[PDB]
């Protein structure tokens, strides 16, 4: 089981440099080329450069010839990618990828880590408050009904939401964020139940913000 | 570098029909000495990394279902789905590692599936939200597969722009089909004032524009 | 843009004392092919030889084995491009 | 199962022996199957592959057991993996050529040919020690003339290695400048290479300076210029220099010193294309010696100012630092102190002296 393992998501103002890590296990740290990816929101892979973890051994692509920096530490067995003078274009997500063997007889990307989420901005960093979806009444005559959490006025982007400890997985739809007015995101998690199934079961939803590091689980009826 | 370039821009096919979808690069792949073409295929599926599925262009990964299968040599390459399954619902890259490693612009592949209506339905403010002086006021609407779709919020028989903030998700990998989220935001002095709310829809399955309203 | 530099050199055979080398011409006519080759480092021990540049080889008589050398190329273009070059290395058996 | 690297067009031999020592039928096959070569009995019998007229083995070692494929004039289109066949088990050899050549649009560039899929990384050293690293491609933007040696770059991919050399020269007359930095007393070198296409042509040169004093520009020698043979005609006295009979271009001074300091113009004019020709020269000199319990360090010549002068013990830091011209301790630590004039990145000129 060879894992790759990226930071969490960061705020970086404009101008500064974000130094950012892949940390990889279940093989021999030294013995195969790293490689880094940028995706743009909504958009293509753009490869990024490729370091060799025996000696540090260098190469970008030039579109990234002096933003992208690649360095390693042996001895953590970890590999990081440092972005200088980050620009408003520069917010995407980065990930790191391993070639599948050594010396040209595997070159494609096949181990990934899972991203990292770099918002260029300026502004502060801001805990999301939750609150609770639900029906007005009992009354709906049609079986289906419908529950929700509201998250909302949280930055930078990602929140990651799951129901009830992540048991609940079926007819759940938690929608995109969307930036309100004010500047901050507000995305909108509901999922479906029967009628007959409210106050039966208790529901409650995990909302999971990494730059704040805030958990609130929110219990919604 | 190499520039590689993929078409369509995205695609639509219906279930257990075959896709194609095509990878040309600028300069060859394919290796004179030992035969072999430098080019891979993968998946992404939303909200995840992207995900190996062919290389050499011909040979594909553990993991990968029998459905899949890789074509070509030279410079036109591409990628044959045998049988749409609902859950392939996803945007496919293709790379070269002849040189360096360019990827492509990518094809998205959605199903088109039978027509379907949406089930609607409206929440009020928490009384939580309403607490700290903010109005909020979102509608749902759940698998409905034509993802054109018409909401306006009418409060007290009064139509309001500039104030909804809508969110759709991507195509579902069960079932195929779409959700909206509209979202009207307001201060409570101003929720307070008004009395009826509700959001009124279209949809190519709905004969009649349906509505759901509540009263504060 | 518009370079005028001769492409692709290599050394199709060799032998302990001699070398055959091959290169690739470029865009422009070119006049002559100035072939010079000397021992590594020592850049001052260098004999120059010159072929039409319509021929693409030349062969290269008189070299000690066992010795790295470095082979380089020009070409001249009457009109007035300039004096481009390709360089590579070799030892002899 | 084996990994081997190798230069373009050297000769590598890819080791395959068995159990039993003794002559028995056996076969080469590359990646895609198909066969290098085999043996029937005593014969050998060639494969019909593209590497036909440079693939071989030796025949001596069959006996011994030793099956050896030998490859020479290697080319990068020969890096593939390949497969010794006896008719029991197969042994697997996966071979990656490199090579490196030099391209020139003053200015120059190396490029590192390479095998596809390869991920390699390349750093290159100068003569001097000046390390220039990069991926596939490189370029040697700025060249003086004393960094004119035989370059040596060394290629990597994963943990396999290959080491390259190659020699660059700078011309003189061309834009790149000529510039020397010599502690006081040592003998200084200068030398203006030709370019191959005037070296056998004739002309006449001299050498114009000027010292610490801007009062006079002293013009040291005329020098005349036939078939490939430099005779001089006049010398000044103060400097003692020496003219190379010799072709290439050479120029000596007997010992550096200070008033032997500063920016100079070298002209050379030919007979033939009457065009003048000159080149820019320049010398810098270091005194940093101690007088009595004081300690001084001065540098003389044309220095950009934005070096620095720095007098530090190599143990501790810098105890002075300045980006003047002069630079003066009295009653140091005791220790062997050091003198540096230097920009951000290195140390152009050092010396070590004793409290
Ligand atoms: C050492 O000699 C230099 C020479 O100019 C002088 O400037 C400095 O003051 C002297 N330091 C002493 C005598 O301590």
């Amino acid at each position: 089981q060879v894992q790759l393992q990226q930071s969490g998501p960061e705020v970086v103002k404009p101008g500064a440099s974000v130094k950012m890590s892949c940390k990889a296990s279940g093989y021999t740290f030294t013995s195969y080329v790293i490689h880094w990816v940028r995706q743009k929101p909504g958009q293509g892979l753009d490869w990024i450069g490729y370091i060799n973890p025996y000696n540090d051994g260098t190469d970008y692509d030039e579109k990234f010839k002096g933003k992208a920096t690649l360095t390693s530490d042996t001895s953590t067995s970890t590999a990081y990618m440092e972005l200088s003078s980050l620009r408003s274009e520069d917010t995407a997500v980065y990930y790191c990828a391993r070639e599948k063997d050594n010396y040209a007889t595997g070159a494609w990307f096949a181990y990934w880590g899972q991203g990292t989420l770099v918002t260029v901005s300026s502004a502060s960093t801001k805990g999301p408050s939750v609150f609770p979806l639900a029906p007005c009444s009992r009354s709906t005559s049609e079986s289906t009904a419908a529950l929700g959490c509201l998250v909302k006025d949280y930055f930078p982007e990602p929140v990651t939401v799951s129901w009830n400890s992540g048991a609940l997985t079926s007819g759940v739809h938690t929608f995109p964020a969307v930036l309100q007015s004010s500047g901050l995101y507000s995305l909108s998690s509901v999922v479906t139940v029967p009628s007959s199934s409210l106050g039966t079961k208790t529901y409650t939803c995990n909302v999971d913000h990494k730059p704040s590091n805030t958990k609130v689980d929110k219990r919604v009826e | 570098d190499i520039v590689m370039t993929q078409s369509p821009d995205s695609l639509a096919v219906s279930l257990g029909e075959r896709v194609t979808m095509n990878c040309k690069s600028s300069q060859s792949l394919l290796y004179s000495t030992n035969q072999k073409n430098y080019l891979a295929w993968y998946q992404q599926k939303p909200g995840q990394s992207p995900k190996l599925l062919i290389y050499w262009a011909s040979t594909r990964e553990s993991g990968v279902p029998d459905r899949f299968s890789g074509s070509g040599s030279g410079t036109d390459f591409t990628l044959t789905i045998s049988s749409v399954q609902a859950e392939d619902v996803a945007v496919y890259y293709c790379q070269q590692y002849y040189s360096y490693r360019t990827f492509g612009g990518g094809t998205k592949l959605e199903i088109k599936r039978t027509v379907a209506a949406p089930s609607v339905f409206i929440f009020p403010p928490s009384d939580e939200q309403l607490k700290s002086g903010t109005a909020s006021v979102v509608c749902l609407l759940n698998n409905f597969y034509p993802r054109e779709a018409k909401v306006q919020w009418k409060v007290d028989n009064a139509l309001q722009s500039g104030n909804s903030q809508e969110s759709v998700t991507e195509q579902d990998s069960k079932d195929s089909t779409y959700s909206l989220s509209s979202t009207l935001t307001l201060s409570k002095a101003d929720y307070e004032k008004h009395k009826v709310y509700a959001c009124e829809v279209t949809h190519q399955g709905l004969s009649s524009p349906v509505t759901k309203s509540f009263n504060r | 843009g518009v370079s005028d530099v001769p492409r692709d050199l290599e050394v199709v055979a060799a032998t302990p004392t001699s070398l055959l080398i091959s290169w690739d011409a470029p865009a422009v006519t070119v006049h002559s092919y100035h072939i010079q080759y000397w021992p590594l480092g020592s850049y001052q021990r260098y004999q120059v030889f010159s072929v039409p540049g319509s021929k693409s080889t030349a062969t290269i008589s008189g070299l000690k084995p066992g010795v790295e050398y470095q082979i380089r190329v020009y070409a001249e273009t009457g009109g007035a491009q300039s004096m481009g070059w390709i360089q590579i290395g070799y030892r002899t058996e | 199962k084996k990994v081997v690297l190798g230069k373009k067009g050297d000769t590598v031999e890819l080791t395959c022996t068995a159990s039993q020592k003794k002559s028995i039928q056996f076969h080469w096959k590359n990646s895609n199957q198909i066969k290098i070569l085999g043996n029937q009995g005593s014969f050998l019998t060639k494969g019909p592959s593209k590497l036909n007229d440079r693939a071989d083995s030796r025949r001596s070692l069959w006996d011994q057991g030793n099956f050896p494929l030998i490859i020479k004039n290697l080319k990068i289109e020969d890096s593939d993996t390949y497969i010794c066949e006896v008719e029991d088990q197969k042994e697997e050899v996966q071979l990656l050529v490199f090579g490196l050549t030099a391209n020139s649009d003053q200015s120059l560039t190396l490029t590192l040919e390479s095998p596809p899929g390869s991920s390699p990384s390349v750093q290159c050293r100068s003569p001097r020690g000046k390390n220039i690293q990069g991926g596939k491609t490189l370029s040697v933007s700025q060249l003086e003339l004393q960094d004119s040696g035989t370059w040596t770059c060394t290629v990597l991919q994963n943990q396999k290695k290959v080491e390259f050399k190659i020699d660059i020269v700078v011309l003189a007359f061309q834009k790149a400048s000529s510039i020397v930095y010599k502690k006081e007393g040592e003998q200084v070198e200068f030398s203006f290479p030709l370019a191959f296409t005037v070296e056998k042509l004739t002309g006449s040169g001299e050498l114009w300076w000027q010292a610490e004093r801007a009062s006079s520009s002293k013009s040291w020698i005329t020098f005349d210029l036939k078939n490939k043979e430099v005779s001089v005609k006049r010398v000044t006295q103060d400097p003692k220099l020496q003219m190379g009979k010799k072709l290439p271009l050479h120029l000596t001074l007997p010992q550096a010193l200070p008033q032997y300091a500063g920016s100079g113009n070298l002209t050379l004019a030919l007979e033939a294309k009457t065009g003048k020709l000159h080149q820019e020269v320049n010398l810098v000199v270091m005194r940093a010696t101690q007088l009595q319990k004081n300690l001084t360090c001065e540098v003389w010549g044309p220095t950009s100012p934005k070096l620095m002068l720095s007098l530090k013990l190599e143990n501790k830091e810098a105890k002075v630092s300045k980006r003047e011209k002069a630079v003066w301790v009295l009653n140091p630590e005791a220790g062997m102190w050091q003198c540096l004039l230097s920009d951000s990145g290195q140390v152009l000129l050092e010396s070590n002296i004793k409290v």
